[PDB]
C-alpha cells in the first residue's frame, strides 16, 4: 500500500526580508519511508540542509520536516523538491510567504 | 485531561543498497524526545528534547539500558521484515516496511486509560494488542502465524505488564522532569492576512501560529454562517521549533471583506478568539 507525499514550503517566522528565517519543507502522508527532499535557493540545491527523525501518522504515513537557516529577500526564489516511488517525476514547490 | 508516551519504530529493508535499517523515535503528547537510528556506526539512543539532559541523574542506566533495547528491537525486526517477506512469498528484491507503534494514555489519576501495540506492516495493520491486553488481532492469513508464534511466547502478557506498570511510570517521570515543555499549552499567535486575487475577488487567510499542542480547530464565518466547505485548510504542520501552525484561507468579494470572521479555538487560549480584517 503506497502514498504519494504531501508537501508544504513556509518558514518558521513570517517573512521579514533580511532578517534571519528557517526555510520549512514539510513531508507528510507517505509510504514507503524513503525519500528525497531538497531546499532550492533559486535552482540550485542548498548544502547544509537538515530534517528531523522519521516518525509517521495515526494511518501509518510517515513526515519528515527539512528545514535550514536563511534570511528571505525580496528577490531570492525559494522551492523544495521532492522525489518519491510514487512520483514519477519530481515535485517542485516554490516556497510563498503567504502560505 | 490526559497524556501518553509512545514509541514509534521503524524498520524497512534496502535490497542491493545494503542491510535493513531501524529508526526508532518516542513521543510524550506531542514532541519528540528521543531517538535511535541502526545506520550509526555504534548506534546508541539519543536526547532529542532538553528536558532529557538531567535523565542520567534520576537514572544513568537510562542510555545504556535504553541503547541495549533498541539494538535488539533492531535485530528483532530484521529477522521479523524475513519472516513476513517470506509468509507472503515476495521477492527479495522488493523493499518492504515493518511498523509499530506502541505505548500508554495515563490520565488525571495517574493511572493508565489505554495501552496499545500495533503493527503495520508495508504501510498497512497487520497485527495489533487486543484492548484486553490479552489477545491479538491478526489482519490476514500471513498475520496468524505472527500471531501464533506471539501466542505461544507469552508476548501479550509480557506487553500487558509493561503497559501497566513502567510505561505508566516513566510517562510520569517525563512529565515532571519535562514540566515546563509539557505541561504547557501555548495559545496560537493569530492574526489575518489579505490577498486581492483580482479587482472583484480577495483571498483572506487566517493564521495561528506556534502554537502548542497540536489539536487545533479553525473555521471562517460569513454573517455567522460556517464556511467549512468553502474554505481551504492546510494540513497542521510543525515550526521546527516545538510548536504547530495551521491557517485557513477562502475567497470573498472585493468590497466583503468586512463581513467574514475567523474562529479560533485551543487549549491555550481562555476563550476562543474571533478575528476580522
Amino acid at each position: 500500500i503506497q502514498r504519494t507525499p504531501k508537501i508544504q514550503v513556509y518558514s518558521r517566522h513570517p517573512a521579514e526580508n533580511g532578517k534571519s528565517n528557517f526555510l520549512n519543507c514539510y513531508v507528510s502522508g507517505f509510504h514507503p519511508s524513503d525519500i528525497e527532499v531538497d531546499l532550492l535557493k533559486n535552482g540550485e540545491r542548498i548544502e547544509k540542509v537538515e530534517h528531523s527523525d522519521l516518525s509517521f501518522s495515526k494511518d501509518w504515513s510517515f513526515y519528515l520536516l527539512y528545514y535550514t537557516e536563511f534570511t528571505p529577500t525580496e528577490k531570492d526564489e525559494y522551492a523544495c523538491r521532492v522525489n518519491h516511488v510514487t512520483l514519477s517525476q519530481p515535485k517542485i514547490v516554490k516556497w510563498d510567504r503567504d502560505m | 485531561g490526559f497524556h501518553s508516551l509512545r514509541y514509534f519504530y521503524t524498520a524497512w529493508s534496502r535490497p542491493g543498497s545494503g542491510e535493513p535499517r531501524f529508526v526508532a523515535v518516542g513521543y510524550v503528547d506531542d514532541t519528540q524526545f528521543v531517538r535511535f537510528d541502526s545506520d550509526n556506526a555504534s548506534p546508541r539512543a539519543e536526547p532529542r528534547a532538553p528536558w532529557m539532559d538531567l535523565v542520567e541523574q534520576q537514572d544513568p542506566q537510562y542510555w545504556d539500558r535504553n541503547t541495549r533495547n533498541a539494538r535488539d528491537a533492531a535485530q528483532t525486526y530484521r529477522v521479523g521484515l524475513d519472516n513476513v517477506r517470506g509468509y507472503y512469498n515476495q521477492s527479495e528484491a522488493g523493499s518492504h516496511t515493518i511498523q509499530r507503534m506502541y505505548g500508554c494514555d495515563v490520565g488525571p489519576h495517574g493511572r493508565l486509560l489505554r495501552g496499545y501495540d500495533q503493527l503495520a506492516y508495508d504501510g498497512a495493520d497487520y497485527i495489533a494488542l487486543n484492548e484486553d491486553l490479552r489477545s491479538w488481532t491478526a489482519a490476514d492469513l500471513a498475520a496468524q502465524n505472527t500471531r501464533r508464534k506471539w501466542e505461544e511466547a507469552g508476548y501479550a502478557e509480557r506487553d500487558r505488564a509493561y503497559l501497566e506498570g513502567e510505561c505508566v511510570e516513566w510517562l510520569l517521570k517525563h512529565l515532571e522532569n519535562g514540566r515546563e515543555t509539557l505541561l504547557r499549552a501555548d495559545p496560537p499567535k493569530t492574526h489575518i492576512t489579505h490577498h486581492p486575487i483580482s479587482d472583484r475577488e480577495v483571498t483572506l487567510r487566517c493564521w495561528a501560529l506556534g502554537f502548542y499542542p497540536e489539536e487545533i480547530t479553525l473555521t471562517w464565518q460569513h454573517d455567522g454562517e460556517d464556511q467549512t466547505q468553502e474554505m481551504e485548510l492546510v494540513e497542521t504542520r510543525p515550526d521546527g521549533n516545538g510548536a504547530f501552525q495551521k491557517w485557513a484561507a477562502l475567497v470573498v468579494p472585493s468590497g466583503e471583506e468586512q463581513r467574514y470572521t475567523c474562529h479560533v479555538q485551543h487549549e491555550g487560549l481562555p476563550q476562543p478568539l474571533t478575528l476580522r480584517w
